[PDB]
């Protein structure tokens, strides 16, 4: 019927307007995420300064660290960072298949695999699945700004101090390019004595591979560009005075780095 | 000389002032700062940071970190900080109550360790709040 | 329409003057013929027009030519009913038309007069083997710049004009210069506005756009190209505006 | 073969002698253009060419016959 | 039928100066079935007439009464037939409504738009509350200039989305009672002058204060 | 200017004296409503109103006539 | 349906009902494409209320017993106005939508909510 | 539709299925509308499952009649 | 297409193919605007199976060999029913789509798949 055809065409036009506006909204959210990570850089950068000052001053032989000791892998804590929303292409499904592959690999090594579901789509996926081991379902409602980072920090702290779930590795999607991004696995715990992010098996230095991406436009369409300016720490006057033994002082410092890494990962996945 | 206070949470700079008298705790216990306080590197515990510019010392809490009070710079990296008066003492006491109750339910081992840490972080909140 | 046609056709068949034949508008002549056939009681064609739509349109659209003597150029308004370009009346009219200029409410509301949209408007006469390769390439580059501006219309607002790359910043800059140079002070709208009327030949036009788009006059203010005749008067106005800006 | 002289047609759509082929499209797509192209490409081949114009514009027909006179075809 | 309607409609027009400057506005009505405005009699009357005031039942149900369709409605007489005060406020009003009409598909996303487009949404939202009118309660040109000025200047961002109607009716009555120079100024000159502009700003803020103390 | 009494019309669709402004709508969108609104606005200025009902209910004509009666127009 | 004739309360409640239903229908296809989570608080709120109102405008008829199975209920205008005022203000904003289906009054809808609540507890 | 209603059944089939058509149409809505919502509350989920069971019940093969006892 | 005529296996596989193609015809309206990414696990399963099915239905003909260039295949019911049984069972789920396009037997489909994995 002519009325029905005109109605369905008005419906498709309404859908076109709704989605076209959602595109600009998502672009603005990308811009705010970019503006957040550049402001979060001072914390992690100054802490990398002070933290590689530490392995220059203590000469690396004065460490006995809870968050660095390697107890051989017997139970593993793989952290699944999944976006809360939907209609986001296949960003969720890509990592909810990467986790299946990674678990099917390490399921014979790490007999018990502990999935930590950060997000909302993962919290649906793992309750739909027949109960994969899940410690705390992390979801977001006023949490994702600061409380989420802090809560991940608390969970991994309590899980790592009683050293059963060693080799903690989190799964996220570093948005290298706007069109394509794949879910990486970065070993956050055991935290290395030097500030190099632990890749697969923890054997690769990832300070160079880590990048900050900002928005611009190649001649035709807007696209991200990879931008980095990074150096190594100076001595910063190693005559500096420690209020306690640097062992315990770095034991009190490593939760800060443990927090900052998780916050920047939750910004990258966002 | 006269030192600057740029404390900062993971994402921003919480407080970027240049104030006179600053007294913050640490792992070893309690310490303080006078201008030109010698080169030092202290990991501040989960402990309140009273901060006295000329007239006012309003208590700015924090959930732990690391300070560097050296040459013309006092930078406190903190995982999360929230000032005293800003949090209201009533809901602060409420969080203190439910946190102590969770410490009562601290039967598990890792649950008990996280209960201790969450309790102490919620505690320093109230310790700065009502004052 | 035939009355106006023969009155025009005298002016070029005998006097060999270049006549302009405005028909406003073709669709209403088409439906008037439809009404005549309806009264006459001849069976209708498709959606409701007269059976001789093509032949009736031909009888009026084939006296409009350029003979050995003169030329009738027909600048006729067209109306599309039910937004159809495929309704018999628009379809038959377009089968005869040679070029369409489309005026948009956007440029009217803004203030680039005339309100012609250089993208919605097209011509079959803008072939290289008709207008010259230089004219063709300048028109193509202008269309590409204006289209890229329409594409960046949403991008620039969110991204900030500075966060753009240098190529896209150049594109938006020259696109604004071009879109403002499209404005013209009319001979007949001077009574309203107060700006004297101007005439711009194609030499002035092609060279003006070559200068603007080739990066050579990329150091002029946006307003220096607005409601101006040619690129020489554009430079004159630019020097005026710069002296007026110094003090 | 009826060598139409066009690359795409001679590659994909071989038009042979005595085969009725259709040229269908929108307004201003090149149908008359390919028609004149093929008729001009019969200069070497023995085939004589015929072209009818049912209700076309007189200026279009004049341009067509003028190009044919220009080629001598 | 076109001959009929054309003769009947074109019988009504503004006579010249010598014949007496008489005139006759034809305000015809056609009813359209299922929004088929391109049907035969609709396209006939739309072709013959100058303007078209298009009414929409989806606005009618939505509360926006009179349910005219502002993006479809046209009048080729235009601002020529407007009071000078009316055109001075109507230019700004039309620009604001065009803006909110563009931003209509961004109201759900009023949580993460820039505050500028947020405020354009806010202004257009209040302006929709402005244009609604009760049944058969006609306004005078001066009260309408009052309303459009209060809207276009930006004096309704404070009051919430519903109170706007009650606020504006109280505004008109308070102005009528306590600043009777405005209507006299516009009745004499028919031009929005800076004196009446200042007077209206004063009366507006006065009514706003007393209404907020309620 | 013919003041219709509607803010929306008198601002955005200005009607004049000697202009043939069409009111078009669906069932029950308020066409007669705007018509009576205008007629009732034009008490003040000096115009003659004419209302020609074609094929409507005598009851509806009775309603509108009684309305103009109690209004004074 | 004019104020002077039907009373201001009846008119305002009729206008609010029509408004919520029109919001729902203008939103329904956008929801059908997008999903339901992505709406604002007030958007999801009005959607739920409009579905409940669409249920509550149903009624068991006295002669339609052979078609429904329930007994027909005569519903007075005061009871209707009150029930729609409540459902629009959001008193009943936690009851099942299905409790508003084939009910005469609004106390019947509350009692049917009670019955479904107990049936779920068993 | 059926413009006779329960008068084209017996007392037994009427007692067992008087409300079934309206409840099944309302459940066709509830199952057609709850594809948009991500997570459902348990009452609606159980009604949806029961409606799907009801939809599996009404499958009847070719050349198979069911008696009134089997239908009830 | 009735079991009394064609056998219960033929009838059942025909009903299952008709089922799955119906479900894909339904999901076409969604996938047109969205893409296959937004579908459920069972929906995306049915869509992948329907792609494989609607391509396996295709068969090169002997009389079209002049247009396709590929030698037409003749494949009767004994191989038709079996091949479709396999496609709707999902043993051949590892194969791509282009393996079932323009082949007569499911064995030729699998051989073309082995070629598509020989060409790395
Ligand atoms: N291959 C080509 N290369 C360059 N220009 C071309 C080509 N083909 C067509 N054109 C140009 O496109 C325009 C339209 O060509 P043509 O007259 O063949 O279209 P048409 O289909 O006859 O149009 P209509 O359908 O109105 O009769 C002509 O002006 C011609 O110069
Ligand atoms: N601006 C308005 N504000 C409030 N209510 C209105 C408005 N316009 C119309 N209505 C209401 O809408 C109803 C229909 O109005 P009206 O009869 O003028 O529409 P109509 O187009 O004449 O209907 P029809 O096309 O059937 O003649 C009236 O009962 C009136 O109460």
């Amino acid at each position: 019927n002519l009325r029905e055809l005109r109605d369905r065409i008005g419906s498709v036009k309404n859908t076109q307007k709704i989605t076209e506006a959602m595109k600009l909204v998502a672009a603005a959210k990308v811009r705010r995420a970019q503006e957040a990570v550049v402001n979060g850089r001072p914390f992690s950068e100054t802490l990398v300064e002070v933290l590689y000052n530490m392995n220059e001053q203590l000469q690396t032989e004065d460490v006995d660290v809870p968050l660095t000791k390697i107890r051989t892998v017997k139970k593993v804590a793989l952290m699944v960072v999944t976006g809360d929303r939907g209609l986001c292409g296949g960003f969720n499904n890509m990592l909810l298949k990467k986790a299946e592959s990674r678990i099917a690999e390490l399921k014979k090594l790490g007999v018990d695999y502990t999935i930590i579901s950060i997000g909302k789509k993962g919290n649906t996926y793992f309750i739909r699945r027949p109960e994969i081991p899940v410690d705390r379902y992390f979801d977001g409602t006023n949490l994702p700004t600061a409380k989420e980072a802090q809560a991940i920090a608390d969970d991994v702290f309590s899980l790592f101090v009683s050293e059963e779930v060693d080799k903690v590795e989190m799964l996220y999607t570093k948005f290298v390019s706007l069109v394509k991004s794949d879910p990486v696995i970065h070993t956050l715990l055991p935290l290395s004595p030097k500030g190099e992010i632990c890749d697969i098996n923890g054997k690769c230095v990832d300070a160079a591979e880590d990048e900050l991406f900002r928005l611009t436009t190649k001649e035709g369409k807007l696209t991200v560009e990879r931008d980095m300016i990074k150096t190594e720490t100076p001595a910063f006057s190693p005559i500096l005075e420690f209020e306690q033994d640097p062992a315990q002082i770095l034991d009190a410092l490593l939760p800060l780095y443990l927090n900052s890494q998780i916050l920047r990962a939750l910004q990258e996945s966002l | 000389m006269t030192l600057n206070l740029c404390v900062l949470t993971p994402n921003r700079s919480i407080w970027n002032s240049e104030v006179k008298e600053i007294i913050l705790s640490t792992n070893s216990g309690q310490i303080g700062v006078l201008p030109n306080h010698a080169p030092t590197a202290t990991a501040v515990d989960i402990g309140i940071l009273r901060i006295r510019l000329n007239d006012q010392w309003l208590t700015l809490a924090l959930m732990g970190g690391f300070a560097r009070i050296g040459n013309n710079e006092i930078t406190i990296l903190v995982n999360d900080a929230e000032r005293g008066s800003d949090i209201d003492p009533q809901e602060a006491q409420q969080t203190l109550e439910i946190a102590e109750a969770n410490l009562r339910k601290a039967e598990g081992k890792r649950q008990k360790i996280e209960a201790n840490l969450a309790l102490r972080r919620a505690r320093t909140r109230v310790e700065a709040s009502n004052t | 329409g035939l009355t106006a046609l023969t009155m025009a056709e005298y002016f070029r068949d005998v006097n060999e003057q270049d006549v302009l034949l405005f028909i406003d508008n073709i669709f209403r002549f088409v439906q008037a013929g439809s009404e005549v056939s309806a009264l006459l009681g001849r069976m209708p064609s498709a959606v409701g027009y007269q059976p001789t739509l093509s032949t009736e349109m031909g009888s009026l659209q084939e006296r409009i030519t350029s003979t050995k003597e003169g030329s009738i150029t027909s600048i006729q308004a067209v109306y599309v009913p039910a937004d159809d370009l495929t309704d018999p009346a628009p379809a038959t009219t377009f089968a005869h038309l040679d070029a369409t200029t489309v005026l948009s409410r956007g440029l009217a509301a803004k203030g680039i007069y005339p309100a012609v949209d250089p993208l919605d408007s097209t011509s079959t006469m803008l072939q290289p083997r008709i207008v010259g390769e230089e004219h063709y390439e300048i028109a193509q580059r202008v269309k590409e710049t204006l289209q890229r501006y329409k594409e960046l219309q949403d991008i620039i607002a969110i991204l900030g004009l500075d966060e753009l790359s240098e190529e896209d910043r150049l594109t938006v800059a020259r696109a604004r210069k071009i879109e403002r140079f499209l404005s013209q002070p009319f001979f007949v709208a001077e009574v309203f506005t107060g700006s004297p009327g101007k005439y711009v030949g194609l030499a002035e036009t092609i060279r003006g756009f070559q200068l603007i788009l080739s990066g050579e006059l990329d150091s002029l203010p946006e307003q220096a190209f607005y409601l101006v005749g040619n690129i020489d008067e554009a430079t004159a106005k630019a020097m005026n505006l710069e002296m007026e800006s110094k003090l | 073969p009826l060598q139409t002289g066009l690359i795409a047609i001679d590659a994909m759509i071989p038009v042979g002698r005595g085969q009725r082929e259709l040229i269908i499209g929108d307004r201003q797509t090149g149908k008359t253009a390919v028609a004149t192209d093929t008729i001009l490409n019969q200069q070497g081949q023995n085939v004589i060419c015929v072209y009818v114009a049912i209700g076309q514009k007189a200026s279009s027909v004049a341009q067509v016959v003028t190009n044919f006179q220009e080629r001598g075809a | 039928v076109f001959y009929l309607h054309s003769r009947l409609l074109e019988r009504a027009a503004k006579l010249s100066s010598l014949l007496g400057e008489g005139s006759m506005t034809a305000l015809p009505i056609v009813e359209t079935q299922a929004g088929d405005v391109s049907a035969y009699i609709p396209t006939n009357v739309i072709s013959i007439t100058d303007g078209q005031i298009f009414l929409s039942a989806d606005l009618f149900n939505a509360g926006i009464r009179p349910a005219i369709n502002v993006g479809i409605s046209v009048s080729r007489v235009g601002s020529a037939a407007q009071i000078k005060a009316m055109k001075k406020v109507a230019g700004k009003l039309k620009l604001e409504l065009a803006q909110f009409a563009e931003l209509e598909a961004f109201a759900q996303f009023a949580s993460d738009l820039d505050k500028a487009t947020q405020n354009q949404l806010a202004r257009g939202q209040r302006l929709r509350e402005l244009l609604k009118q009760p049944q058969s309660a006609p306004l005078t040109v001066e009260e309408q200039v009052m309303t459009i000025y209060t809207g276009t200047n930006g004096y309704l961002d404070s009051l919430e989305l519903d109170q706007v109607r009650k606020y504006l009716v109280e505004l008109r009555t308070y102005v009528k009672t306590n600043k009777p120079e405005f209507q006299e100024i516009i009745s004499s000159t028919k031009t929005f002058t800076e004196e009446a502009e200042a007077l209206l700003k004063e009366a507006i803020q006065e009514q706003m204060e007393r209404f907020l103390l309620q």
